């Protein structure tokens, strides 16, 4: 019998790059991707 | 997979004391507590609030009551909140439902 | 005082074996485990038993299945309990209801 299993993950927890500037648009010489890996880390409720 | 929330109850929201008085009732249809009430104007009884007279508004319901109930209490002082009191559905403005209980000990917040 | 009493679940009526069967599932409605099936005679398929058309049983459901389930399993052979055995109201008489399983590994009890 199917069963669900929902641990209470936030929308905020499953990020996706959708949008028209997600990495591959960004110029690789020019980005910097820490920026975005931090702006995604702040809401973790804990140190990653 | 079920969800439910283990909340509070909490029908007073301020530490000004809340008082019980007993008094005759006309209650019509079942009511459950956190009802609001009025006196019926010729039987002078204690009836479930319109949500239409202004200022009918008398007290809130401590215990519920059925028709039969001849006696019923209710709390004629304390402030209470504006969520976790059930209402008559005629009274619909925000404005006439926090103000219904003016000039008595029964406040809202 | 809710009177929920306590009593076991034994589908099984003897020691004969619950051998189970899995077949594609069309079932129209949302219908728990254990109900009665018969079988389609546009397209050979499988939804839960009428209870009018005659002989018509084929299986009995091990596992609550719904529309999106398009397979499903179920006994084919054993003893089952009258009292353990939901049925459709269509069927009313209890011989029939009784003899539902006739020529069938399945038997009622």
């Amino acid at each position: 019998d199917p069963v669900e299993v929902d641990m209470g993950r936030s929308e905020e927890n499953n990020i996706t790059q959708s949008g028209g500037t997600e990495w591959s648009k960004r110029d690789k010489s020019t980005y910097d991707p820490t920026d975005d890996i931090e702006a995604y880390a702040l809401n973790a409720s804990g140190v990653v | 997979t079920s969800k439910e929330t283990f909340t509070h109850y909490q029908p007073q929201g301020n530490s000004d004391p809340a008082h019980t008085a007993t008094a005759p009732g006309g209650l019509s249809a079942k009511a459950p507590a956190m009802t609001p009430l009025m006196l019926d104007t010729s039987s002078r009884k204690l009836v479930a609030w319109d949500g239409t007279t202004d200022g009918a508004a008398v007290g809130i319901l401590a215990v519920a009551a059925d028709q039969t109930s001849t006696t019923l209490t209710f709390y004629k002082s304390g402030t209470f909140r504006y969520e976790d009191v059930l209402w008559p559905e005629a009274a619909s403005d925000e404005t006439k439902k926090r103000t219904a209980f003016a000039g008595t000990a029964i406040s809202i917040v």
